[PDB]
């Protein structure tokens, strides 16, 4: 049992920060050059770890008053040994992390602490920073807004703290450049990773793509968004409330065809005006405005499903970003085309060593052994949780939840009880806000328009008589502290007003007003007509909801509406945990071939002689084109050789320097040394007169642009064959082992092309 | 006669079908013949041995 | 030949090799096991012919078995196609069940396992008294209650080992587990008929055109069952710019023989059912006139049987391929026919094309199927040989399917680069 190893390494600690205290600053500081020039003679870090823990105690005591408790080394053993320390959420997660990241930081090779959103990282970046800085490192911060030079500063810097969209884009840009000066990361070491299950289980149901842009259209967005407008709900369309799918009827078919002049709108020429048709659909029926997108300056801005804050480069796919802006009457941009992808697996397996946190691992262990190869470690507390986790309220309808939160929200402003409403959306939580105006009730809201003001309103959220209603953004990892007073009412009442997709999730809002054996209160009031319900509820349960009458008053004390709350959820997790199963095997295909490719292109780039990969693959490009002549069939003279000396004077060998004659009868390994030895001395040639590194410039950018667009075709050519593969299990074979046999010959076929372009335009130019 | 007409479209649903060429015909034939052979002279050989073995053991 | 030294060179696919094989080892050590009061000599003296072993007797021109395998994975095939058609419009739960999806689908694997232990041992029964008939009374020592349940439980035991060790060999081992447990209790009766034909032994040349003719419908049964009809489907949900090839397009196969072999099962059920309720009312006039009509080796009985072998495709391939269910899976994720709308048009249009389809692999079953009595018929064969039965279709598809598999293993190791 491992549990034991880290207590009996915590009380090690304890006895040697008994012998730390009383040394100076800059005796202090002087144990990080210690312990660099032992782990530079022959010390690991695990011989040192109880000596840099007792250091990082003692620095931390001295910066910022906060002295770590021995749950929280017990927290900093389990993430130096690449496990995963599942603290209670308020449990003191960030010292823990900054004593495994002080350890791994020695060695000189760099420690990224990945945390969910901005504020969270700016925010550790600056207490931590502090600590660390005291101590001898360099703290960087890798934000979304930095320019590379910025970047490089910042990864160059021993500890870097990033939110994981900026590392994997700083990974996805690193393998697009064109020198190798260009890149801004280092190689990866190691990542504590706050709040592992949003980041590795969450958000790793999506992956990081990197476009960039195409030719623009805009005539076909304006005629579909002018044909949807006038659509009619329920005859025209279907909009599927369980998977968000918008499709036209037949009546809604033949209005298109009529509108369009054409005659059948499923033609393979009109593939073009249903894929329109259908993005209008989806832009004005199955995305909501201030649930799913904003209007900021003329443009929508995406609002994150998962951290809830404004995504601001990002774009939705396939049309749909365009759709949405001729819906809301903006100015439509161009198109896009995918340039890189990555997912957030295939990104963190790719880091040496891999360690996290969070305060809801438990239920998804089995998870972060099956992928991660991470064990979930659970630590103690140091002081109980005297928090109040009072049963849901399930009402009728959204008008009786609200009126009744509402109400609890001003019955616990009369005390001077802080009080923290937690909506998803941000139109609802525009709703209650002028649900609390109307009854007089001064509040804050924290909505993804909303977050300039979110330090500020964090640090007032828990004084006395402060009501705050707040979205997504608040619940992950927001530290709300107390004012005076606030503790003697029983500090920050939490109201969630919907389940979440997960356990885990309303476990983190809960988790809000929690915060280390203080007091409070967490109430949930549900309803069935939340989403959640309409979406996933069972169909027997949404029947009776006639049976419980209709008043809303109070709420419904049933027990069979719980059972349905709790299956509901329970088939949202159920349905996740498959899509991300999915989205892992067959990005496993997608990642052996990128892993292939970003090797050779970096090989590419950090070479300085080409003369030997440029020669190989004309040599490739040249074996394959004898033996696309030349078969294994026709011997004797039905070998077409004129052909293969046309081919050979106009991709090789300027145009004159092969006849059929120093080819004719011959076998083909030796005409294939006859036509490399011509190439041979052309090559010498060419690198004489072009000059020597000049020559290198020259195909270095005619490798690495053919490996770039061949690489997006096939990312491109993989993504439809991805659309198309589950249609292949419907004839009795394994769907997968289909995708990874067409993806081996897609690959194949892309390099074969590599190879042909490089060598025409080296030997031809 | 709805029958005859029928029997044309079964012919002519059969041109459509992807019927298996001469090259995977034999290739295939030689991997079907290679593993029944195979498996019954492992099947006869494993039946003598534990012939044997039960002819000793008893 | 270089292939099968290829995979030999791996070391994933050659260990998996090597289990397969010692759990096909594993499987024939217990098929040599008998059962516990089964009082082996009458067993071995009930045959008409001298089979291998003495477990192993040929009974009704079959190889039967009376060792602890004696069921084999039957039990388990007669569970899930009995809970296949209860998913269909039959049992609400199992339809819901279906409807969920990767764990209401884990509700009906379990479902199967315990249908399974329960068919097993209903079959365990039926199958102890019957040859406990057989024999006389005299294949049964001490012919009490308690003793066919223990010999019922002790077949149920070894069916359910059979069923883990299939789950092991599809684990750990070369392909699916049950096709393979299915595939080794064919092939490895194969030995003792050549035995039988050899110890009968014009005749030369008679038996090499048998063998002749076993490679030519070998051939055949290649032909039809690795031949899809590729209807093709178009998804307007990508902008499929950028040249697209059109060699590697989307489509929709559909085989041949949808059904498989299936449909025999139901015809062979139609045609044993009257004679056993016939057999519970003792001899007769009309008792041995069902006998005599309902046995397939005469022309009216191959005739009832090839008529249902007929019928019971088309039944079996509109359950297994289900063309309103593949046009509102193709209506919901957006794909199409060309030219058809994606409703009910494209629900007709498969059906014309599964009409044809099942025209020819339904003539090609009932043909496989009723080949067996021309052999023995027109080239004085024993009738242990059941030569080119369905046997002969399970051989070829788990042959093949195994083949495709290795080869699909094997291909994750040349990924080249342009580099080399
Ligand atoms: N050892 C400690 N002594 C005193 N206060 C602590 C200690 N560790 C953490 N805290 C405080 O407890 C709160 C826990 O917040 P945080 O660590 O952000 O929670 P989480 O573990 O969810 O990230 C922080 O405000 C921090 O100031
Ligand atoms: F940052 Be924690 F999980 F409250
Ligand atoms: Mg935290």
């Amino acid at each position: 049992r491992t549990l034991n190893r880290y207590e009996k390494i915590a009380n090690d600690i304890d006895a040697i920060r008994g012998d730390y205290e009383n040394l100076s600053d800059d005796a202090l500081k002087h144990k990080t050059i210690e312990f660099k020039e032992r782990l530079e003679k022959g010390a690991t870090t695990d011989d040192l770890l109880v000596e840099a823990f007792a250091v990082v105690r003692e620095a931390s005591r001295r910066v910022t008053g906060m002295f770590p408790f021995k749950v929280q080394l017990m927290g900093g053993v389990a993430l130096h040994d690449g496990n995963i320390a599942e603290m209670k959420t308020g449990e003191g997660k960030t010292l823990t992390s900054t004593l495994p990241v002080y350890l791994n930081a020695l060695t000189g090779k760099g420690v990224h602490v990945v945390t969910v959103n901005e504020y969270l990282a700016s925010r550790d970046a600056e207490q931590m920073g502090k600590i660390f800085e005291f101590l001898g490192l360099t703290v960087g911060l890798n934000l979304n807004s930095m320019s590379k030079d910025e970047k490089r500063e910042a990864y160059a810097a021993d500890i870097t703290y990033s939110t994981n969209n900026e590392l994997g884009f700083d990974y996805l840009r690193d393998n697009m450049v064109l020198y190798k000066e260009q890149m801004v990361q280092r190689p990866l070491h190691f990542a504590v990773i706050d709040e592992v299950d949003s980041i590795l289980i969450d958000e790793a149901r999506t992956p990081l793509i990197i476009s960039g842009q195409a030719a623009k259209s805009t005539k076909l967005y304006v005629q579909a968004n002018a044909f949807v407008r006038t659509l009619k709900a329920e005859k025209d369309y279907t909009y599927d409330i369980k998977t968000k799918a918008v499709q036209l009827t037949e009546e809604g078919m033949t209005k298109a065809e009529k509108a369009f002049g054409i005659d059948n709108l499923f033609d393979v020429k009109h593939v073009a005006l249903n894929h329109h048709i259908n993005q209008a659909l989806k832009a004005h029926v199955a995305m909501q405005k201030d649930v799913d997108y904003v209007v900021e300056d003329g443009q929508v801005v995406i609002v994150d499903s998962f951290t809830g804050r404004l995504m601001k480069g990002r774009r939705y796919s396939e049309g749909l970003h365009q759709a949405i802006e001729a819906k809301e009457g903006l100015e439509i941009q161009n198109e896009s085309m995918t340039l890189a992808t990555i997912t957030f697996q295939n990104y963190f397996r790719m880091y040496e060593k891999l360690a996290g946190m969070t305060g809801t691992a438990k239920t998804e262990e089995e998870e972060f052994r099956n992928i991660y190869n991470m064990q979930v470690v659970t630590i103690p507390t140091n002081r109980p949780v005297v928090r109040d986790d009072r049963p849901d309220l399930i009402y009728r309808t959204m008008e009786g939840k609200f009126k009744a939160v509402a109400e609890d929200v001003a019955q616990r402003y009369m005390t001077g009880q802080p009080v923290l409403v937690g909506t998803v959306a941000v139109e609802t939580s525009e709703l209650i806000s002028k649900l609390l105006k109307n009854k007089g009730i001064p509040h804050q809201v924290l909505n993804a328009k909303n977050h300039e003001r979110e330090a500020q309103i964090i640090e007032e959220a828990g004084q006395k008589g402060a009501v705050t209603i707040a979205t997504n953004m608040a619940g992950r990892g927001t530290d709300i502290k107390l004012g005076e007073g606030v503790k003697e009412l029983g500090g920050l009442a939490v109201v969630g007003t919907e389940r979440h997709e997960s356990r885990r999730i309303d476990n983190q809002l809960r988790g809000r007003s929690g915060r280390q054996g203080d007091p409070g209160i967490t109430q949930f009031y549900l309803s069935m007509e939340d989403e959640l319900m309409r979406r996933f509820g069972a169909e027997r349960t949404m029947a009776m909801l006639d049976r419980f009458g209709m008043d809303d008053s109070t709420p419904i004390q049933s027990k069979m509406v719980s059972r349905a709350v709790e299956s509901s959820q329970k088939r949202v997790e159920g349905n996740n945990f498959d899509s991300r199963k999915q989205l892992l095997q067959y990005d496993d295909v997608l990642r052996q071939q990128r892993e292939v490719i970003y090797k050779q292109r970096f090989e590419v780039i950090d070479s300085e002689n080409l003369r030997e990969i440029v020669e190989n693959m004309i040599k490739s490009s040249l074996e394959r084109a004898i033996a696309a002549y030349t078969p294994r069939e026709e011997l004797p003279e039905e070998w077409k050789l004129d052909g293969l000396v046309d081919l050979i004077n106009t991709t090789y060998l300027d145009e004159g320097a092969l006849e059929k004659s120093d080819i004719f009868g011959k076998e083909p390994d030796e005409m294939l040394e006859l036509i490399m030895d011509r190439i041979i001395t052309k090559y010498n040639e060419k690198e004489e007169q072009f000059g020597k590194e000049q020559m290198r410039e020259f195909e270095k950018v005619i490798v690495l642009r053919a490996v770039d667009s061949k690489w997006m075709d096939h990312i491109d050519a993989m993504d439809q064959l991805r659309q198309g593969i589950h249609l292949r299990a419907y004839a009795q074979t394994n769907p997968l082992r289909e995708y990874q046999m067409e993806g081996f010959a897609m690959f194949e076929h892309m390099i074969e092309s590599i190879e042909d372009e490089v060598a025409k335009f080296v030997m031809k130019a | 006669q709805r029958v005859t007409n029928f029997f044309k479209e079964v012919v002519r649903e059969l041109k459509k079908v992807s019927w298996p060429n001469r090259k995977e015909l034999v290739n295939y034939t030689a991997v079907v013949l290679a593993t029944v052979a195979f498996f019954t002279v492992f099947f006869a050989v494993i039946d003598l041995g534990i012939s044997q073995l039960i002819r000793l053991v008893f | 030949f270089r292939t099968i030294s290829n995979f030999m060179r791996v070391s994933d696919i050659r260990n998996k090799i090597i289990f397969t094989l010692l759990m096909l080892i594993v499987f024939r050590i217990g098929t040599f096991i008998p059962v516990p009061s089964v009082n082996t000599d009458v067993l071995k003296l009930q045959d008409q012919l001298n089979a291998f072993g003495v477990l192993n007797i040929f009974c009704g021109g079959a190889l039967q078995n009376f060792s602890i395998f004696a069921m084999g994975v039957m039990p388990y095939i007669t569970a899930s196609i009995i809970v296949q058609l209860l998913q269909m419009d039959v049992v609400p739960k199992f339809a819901e069940w279906s409807k969920q999806g990767e764990m209401g689908r884990r509700k009906l694997a379990q479902f199967t396992r315990y249908f399974t232990i329960v068919l097993g041992f209903i079959q365990a029964l039926g199958m102890s008294y019957g040859f406990n008939n057989l024999a006389g009374g005299m294949l049964i020592q001490n012919p009490g209650i308690g003793t066919y349940l223990l010999i019922a439980v002790v077949l149920t035991a070894g069916t359910a080992f059979l069923m883990w060790l299939g789950e092991q060999i599809t684990a750990k081992g070369v392909g699916n587990g049950i096709s393979i447990i299915i595939f080794a209790g064919i092939v490895s009766g194969i030995p003792t008929i050549l035995n039988q034909i050899y110890a009968q032994t014009l005749n030369i040349v008679r038996l090499l055109l048998v063998a002749l003719a076993v490679v030519a419908v070998i051939v055949g049964v290649i032909y039809i069952q690795q031949a899809f009809r590729k209807i093709p489907i178009q998804y307007a949900k990508r902008l499929e710019g950028r040249n697209p090839v059109g060699g590697h397009s989307t489509h929709l196969p559909l085989k041949v023989n949808p059904a498989g072999v299936i449909p025999v099962i139901f015809a062979v059920s139609f045609l044993i059912a009257p004679p056993t309720i016939a057999s519970f009312f003792g001899t007769n006039d009309v008792t041995l006139w069902i006998r005599r009509t309902f046995d397939y080796t005469h022309p009216v009985g191959m005739t009832i049987y090839v008529v249902l072998i007929i019928a019971f495709t088309y039944f079996y391939a509109f359950v297994q391929v289900n063309p309103e269910q593949m046009a509102d899976n193709l209506k919901k994720q957006g794909g199409y026919i060309p030219g058809i709308r994606p409703g009910k048009n494209t629900q007709e249009y498969v059906t014309r094309i599964l009409y044809r389809l099942t025209l020819v692999g339904s003539l090609f079953l009932a043909f496989i199927a009723v080949l067996p009595v021309f052999f023995v018929n027109f080239a004085n064969l024993p009738p242990s040989a059941q030569i080119g039965g369905t046997s002969l279709l399970i051989v070829v598809g788990v042959a093949l399917e195994t083949m495709k598999q290795l080869e699909s293993q094997l291909v994750k190791r040349h990924y080249r680069g342009f580099i080399k």
